Order: structure tokens, then sequence, then C-alpha cells
RNA sequence: AGCUCUUUCUCGAUUCUGUGGGUGGUGGUGCAUGGCCGUUCUUAGUUGGUGGAGCGAUUUGUCUGGUUAAUUCCGAUAACGAACGAGACUCUGGCAUGCUAACUAGUUACGCGACCCCCGAGCGGUCGGCGUCCCCCAACUUCUUAGAGGGACAAGUGGCGUUCAGCCACCCGAGAUUGAGCAAUAACAGGUCUGUGAUGCCCUUAGAUGUCGGGGCUGCACGCGCGCUACACUGACUGGCUCAGCGUGUGCCUACCCUACGCCGGCAGGCGCGGGUAACCCGUUGAACCCCAUUCGUGAUGGGGAUCGGGGAUUGCAAUUAUU
């Protein structure tokens, strides 16, 4: 068995399970190569850790991510930060802590989130209008 | 003997709900068939909305009342005394109670 | 014996009522609770429907 | 209100044997459950059962369309007299406790 | 490849022309004058497309593990102009998905499922393997 | 409808007939009334004790100023110390690789073989590979769950301000304000008798103003309000990517459920099954926008779907005045 961790993504609705476990080191969604995705023109988004922090890294580790819940873009914030969660929750039971660190300082940096879940979240529509904060029409007379 | 037994109970206000079911399973266990502590079954939200009048011309207005089910079992395997006696203690308010045999 | 004196009662408005007040309009049928409204409102109590939210 | 010889007796028998009697607000069940030698619902059985009462002898109570018939002591005597029966009578109180 | 290897549209693509060379699929003889979906607009631009919806669908069951028709006509079934009304779902016609189904079978690609549901053979997930393959092969670009 | 009538059987003292008297009413009055409710108002409003100030009703407290979402606070002030509404309070929802747990919830990871495909590699045995299925004397609680736990106090720091109350920026990090529910003093000819076996009086009450057959409520030169759908190339279209959530169900106060799956039909739908008091099943709600490979090409055209005609089917005993 071997040097594995669990970590999760989470925007909108639709969280993303991670597990990184030592592998050849691959990169799979759901069931899919990482390259496939799409919606697309997000796809960078999704790459994006990877590319910040050097596509090496990977080599020591296999990756496979679950997106259950939200919708398209909602998801791909979800397993975005799965992964990037993910490797550094790796550093840091396995290899040495000025690593994690040096890989938060350039997500953070340039961020987007990819460490720390983004609250906004639905407001409960409220009688009287269709939406939240939308109040109905009034005629006077 | 021995017989699987399933214990379900299903009421509402939590505290005493929770201390029933606390009971259950400690002296479940604390004599040890050992349970299949509570589990805790998602609680229901029974939902009724509706306009304030009773009859209307006015800022229409809502109200919405709930009415909330908690379910819960525990899994005991024993006989005779153990089952009768553990069901009735643990009894009074506000509290459903269901015991049942075995498979289907 | 006066083979006179119903017409279908089965379904629809006409077939159900107020289990506390006869009125066979605003009637809650959710739950099988079978209140008018306006009595629903006077017994949410009772029954055990509280305001919280 | 109206009715038979013999559903009157029915009603007025069961009504001293019970000491009691319960018919749901409805003019159309022609049937009731419990007893009910079957012939009516609330009718034959309510409106004798309103008669009953305006001479005082039971007494009545609505609540939840359902009607709830009380038999009182006057009454008691009266349906004794109806039924004829054996002075003693015995109805539907009789009685232990504590 | 896994078919999950290949993109869905390009899989899609190529395994219905290889049916369509195949040469034995068999047909409801309509398929000239069928909508496949009431919600629709006006039948299939591409007379030829009942070898793609084959295709898709022999996809589709691959995926999963089983699945029928009431699936299926709603899986095509878009959006319908109510016109004055809001639009709603509409499951898609069940004659094409399910003479689709039959059809299928005679191929062996998918047989009937324990529980209901059709569910793809060894026969059809071995020949959707090997088209995926071919696929994959074709070209980088 | 034996309702009425002819004909002459039937029930059997219930009833009839008379008097006195009830009973119902979706009959009237909310401008005769309870309750409930709207509104002023979720505004910042409201009051007592005790004292001071006045013959007295009363007044100060409860304010020039600052500050606050709020008569929120500070300060000053003949007041001091409190309560009411606001607030605190409760509810809901996010941050918890912490807590205690879970076969009517899942996950890991086996044991995993098999199905088993070869997808790549290998000639193949064999290796790496996505799923389904096996289920197990596997393990777990991370996702899921619901209970208890903690977190926000504008906490630290720095500007500003009576150097105060506060205001602003900055850090950790969920950042001071996630979003509701709860509503005083006192009012109104606000609304409601059609919610009420709540209700007065009134009105009616056998030739009923208490039920069935049938229609209106749905009658169209015209105005108004809430809405819906639109005016297109950010689009309309056809194939194709593809993810959800709050909620829901039959075995029912008296007739009846949610429905996966096979078949037939272009559709609409028809038909045969089988599970499910449900966290088990419908439903990994495989939704829809959307994304996309095509077509159209700026033409009220393929934007738009009105009106009407014919026709198929479903609900119901009955749809004609289209239920759909």
């Amino acid at each position: 068995p071997l040097q594995s961790v669990q970590v999760f993504g989470r925007k909108k609705t639709a969280t993303a399970v991670a597990h990184c476990k030592r592998g050849n080191g691959l990169i799979k969604v759901n069931g899919r190569p990482l390259e496939m995705i799409e919606p697309r023109t997000l796809q960078y988004k999704l790459l994006e850790p990877v590319l910040l922090l050097g596509k090496e890294r990977f080599a020591g580790v296999d990756i496979r991510v679950r997106v259950k819940g939200g919708g398209h873009v909602a998801q791909i914030y979800a397993i975005r930060q799965s992964i990037s969660k993910a490797l550094v929750a790796y550093y840091q039971k396995y290899v040495d802590e000025a690593s994690k660190k040096e890989i938060k300082d350039i997500l953070i940096q340039y961020d987007r989130t990819l460490l720390v879940a983004d609250p906004r979240r639905c407001e409960s529509k409220k009688f009287g209008g269709p939406g939240a904060r939308a109040r109905y029409q009034k005629s006077y007379r | 003997a021995i017989h699987r037994i399933r214990i379900t109970l299903t009421s509402r206000n939590v505290k005493s709900l929770e201390k029933v079911c606390a009971d259950l399973i400690r002296g479940a266990k604390e004599k040890n068939l050992k349970v299949k502590g509570p589990v805790r079954m998602p609680t229901k939200t029974l939902r009724i909305t509706t306009r304030k009048t009773p009859c209307g011309e006015g800022s229409k207005t809502w109200d919405r009342f709930q009415m909330r089910i908690h379910k819960r079992l525990i899994d005991l395997h024993s006989p005779s005394e153990i089952v009768k006696q553990i069901t009735s203690i643990s009894i009074e308010p506000g509290v459903e109670v269901e015991v049942t045999i075995a498979d289907a | 014996q006066q083979l006179y004196w119903s017409h279908p009662r089965k379904f629809g408005q006409g077939s159900r009522s107020c289990r506390v007040c006869s009125n066979r309009h605003g009637l809650i049928r959710k739950y099988g609770l079978n209140m008018c409204r306006q009595c629903f409102r006077q017994y949410a109590k009772d029954i055990g429907f509280i305001k919280l939210d | 209100m109206l009715m038979p010889k013999k559903n009157r007796i029915a009603i007025y028998e069961l009504l001293f044997k019970e000491g009691v009697m319960v018919a749901k607000k409805d003019v159309h069940m022609p049937k009731h459950p419990e007893l009910a030698d079957k012939n009516v619902p609330n009718l034959h059985v309510m409106k004798a059962m309103q008669s009953l009462k305006s001479r005082g002898y039971v007494k009545e109570q609505f609540a939840w369309r359902h009607f709830y018939w009380y038999l009182t002591n006057e009454g008691i005597q009266y349906l004794r007299d109806y039924l004829h029966l054996p002075p003693e009578i015995v109805p539907a109180t009789l009685r232990r406790s504590r | 490849v896994t078919v999950k290897d290949v993109n869905q549209q390009e899989f899609v693509r190529a395994l219905a022309a290889f049916l369509k060379k195949s040469g034995k699929l068999k047909v409801p003889e309509w398929v000239d004058t069928v909508k496949l979906a009431k919600h629709k607009e006006l039948a299939p631009y591409d007379e030829n497309w009942f070898y793609t919806r084959a295709a898709s669908t022999a996809r589709h069951l691959y995926l999963r593990g089983g699945a029928g028709v009431g699936s299926m006509t709603k899986i095509y079934g878009g959006r319908q102009r109510n016109g004055v009304m809001p639009s709603h779902f509409s499951r898609g016609s069940k004659s094409v998905a399910r003479r689709v189904l039959q059809a299928l079978e005679g191929l062996k690609m998918v047989e009937k499922d324990q529980d209901w549901g059709r569910k793809l053979t060894p026969q059809g997930q071995r020949d959707l393997d090997r088209i995926a393959g071919q696929v994959a092969a074709a070209k980088k670009k």
C-alpha cells in the first residue's frame, strides 16, 4: 500500500475529492485524463496548478479526482482546488515543510483560491419577488 | 438463545430523543450485546406554507410552519428479559418505538 | 330508497372538506391532514406544526 | 324523525344499553360502522336522537361534525318506559374501579 | 484507449461510420420520415443519422451498468417551446431508441441486463475498445 | 320523479291535521361584534419606581454634541438606577483530514476472481489500465449523515476622532456587517359574517333563502393592473459533451400511489411486469441554461407562435363552451 492522502475542493454546489498516492504519476478526473475535462475554455484552469508549480512534481505520485454536485463551472473550480490542496497535503506528510510552503506561496500568490474555499453561496428568496433581493412589481393605482 | 433485533425510534424534540437513544445505546452494550449504536437518520422537515390571513386583501404575507420528525435505530441481539426490559424502560414522552424480529 | 338524491362525489373540490369545519375551500391536503387553511392556522400548535423561521 | 317502529326500537334499545351514541354529521353514508342493524346513519339515528334530546333525556355535543350523544337521567327513565323494561334497568354504566 | 480515453465526439464519429461500412445494423424502414423527438423542430439533417445515434447509445451503455429507452428519450429530449408557456423537458422518442436497442442486440453489442435495462456485452465491450484505439491512433491534432 | 294521475296492492300508529316551537342558510350588516389579519412598523418608538421642578394636570429622566442598523452608546445635564420594542433571543447555512458513531449512507482498500477488453506493452503466460459484478470472518469515517465541539470578540497592529464612544485600512482567516423568524406603547369604522357548530339582531324558513337535471360564472366597440412570450447571428436550428439541488410517494375518514424495465405506435400515447411506508425504490434525481461539431446569413426569415381548420389520444358517467 503506499504513501497517500485524501483532500477535497468546493465551489458553489459540487465537491471534488482527491486521492493523492505514490505513483508513476498521471492525473485522472472521475475516470478520464485531466486532459479531457471540457468545458475546455476553462480547461487551463485545471491545468493551472500543475504549471504554477512545475509539471515534474507529479512524477512520484498518482492523482485521482471525483466531483459530484454543482454544475459545469462549479465543478471545474472544485476539482482544481482539490488537486492543489492534494499536492500540498502530500508534501506535508511525506516530503518536507519548506517545499509545501513554497507551493502554497506560488498558488496563494497568483492564486484563484486553490487552497482556500470560497464562501459565497445561495441567498434564500423571500416572498414578494421571485429572487432574494428582487421585489415583484407595483403599479400603485 | 439470541435473537437479532432492530429497534426503530421516531419522534421530535431533540434533547429527549437524544437521551432516550443514549440510554438504549449505553445499557445495550453496557451489558454488552454491543448494539450497532444509534444510527441517526436524516431528520425530516414537514413544511406548510400559507397566507396569514384566513382571507386576503392585504400585503401578501406568508407563513411557514414546520414539523420536524427525527428517526433512529439501534441493533440488539439477545433474548427474553433484556428485550422487553430494554424496550420498556426507556419509556415516556413523545417517542414512537418499534421492535422488529429479523430478516425480512 | 330514493334512487334520487346523489351524483358522483368521488373526486374534485366537492369530494372533500375540513375535518374541522366542512369548508370545501382552501384545503390543506398535504401529509393527509385535510384541514382548511383558516382552521389549520388555529390548530397548528396542537397538531405539532411550530414556527421556527 | 320520521322512521320505522322497528328502527326506532333499534336506536332506543341500543341507546339504552350503550348509554352513549356517536354519529358523524353526514346524511348519506347510510350505514354507520358499529351496531347499525343497518338502516341509516346520522338521521334516523340523528333525527331520533335530536328529538330525544329536545324533550330533555339526552344531551348532545357537536364538536368536529361528529355529534356525541349522552343519555340523561330523566332520559333513562323515559327510554325505560319505551322499552318497558325490567326496573333496575342497568345500561352503559354498571361498574367497578379502584 | 478504454473508450473513456477518446473524446466523445470523435469516438462517436468514428464508430458511427464504422457501423455504416459494416452494412448490417437494421432500420425501421422509416428513418426518412421521423423527427426523433416531439420537441424536435425538424428531423435530422443527416438522414444518415441512424448510425450516429446507435454509436452514441453503444458508447452510452458501455459507460454505465444498464440503461433503457425512457432514459434515452429524456437524454435526446431537449426543451420544447410551449409557445405562450415556458419551456419544459420532453424526453425524446421511444421507437427510435428501442429499435436502436433491438438492432444493437442483433450485432450483440448489447444484451438484456439483469433487473431490466440493456447492458453492453463483452462482445461489444471488445468492439468499442477496438475502434477506440483506432481513433486514438489516427493522429494527434 | 309514484313528482302528479289512473288501477289497487303495500307499510302499520312512525306519521298526519291544528296550536304553540324549532332548525338551517355561501341570507344582510365587518359601518352591530370575538379571533385572525393588513397598516403605522421591524419605525425607533414606549414606561414605571424614587427624587428634583410645579397650587395642578404635568415635567425632568427620554439631551446641545458626537456616534449607531436601532432612545445604539459616550458625554454633558438635577437626576439615579431599571424595564418594554430594537437588541440580546431563536432558526437556517458556510470553516472544522478534530469529537462520538453509521450494511435503510458511502469510501478506501483489499481479498479480488470473474465479466474481461485487449487499451498499450509483450509472441503469449504476464505487467500497468476505467468500469460493472462478486460479495466477504477487510478496514474507514475523508467525502455523506446528525448529533455534540470550537471559531468572530471588528481579536492584533497602524491612522483618524473630544484621542472617548466610534470610524477606516491591514493580518489570521469563514472577516466585523450570510439570510430569515420573534415584535412594544397605542391606533384604524383597514380587511374578514364566504374559515368559524365564533356570533347578535335582523331576514327567510314547506309554495324555502336548506338538494338533484341544465346553464351562467368562461357572454365582446373599449380601458386597467399582475404576468407570459417576443422582437433574433451573445441568436433560431440539427447531431454530440454533461452536472444538480429543496422536495415527493402507495398499503390513505372511505377511493386510491410513485413508477424504473420488455413490447406496439411517428407522436400523443397504448400494453405487460416488478420493487418501494422510502437514507432501501422511482433517482450516483446522468435537469435545463450551458459547452460544442454543423446549418442558417441577417430576409418578421428558420426570429415569433397568434388565430383558425382537420385529425389522433388521455381524465371523467358526462369535456359540447376547446380540461389538457
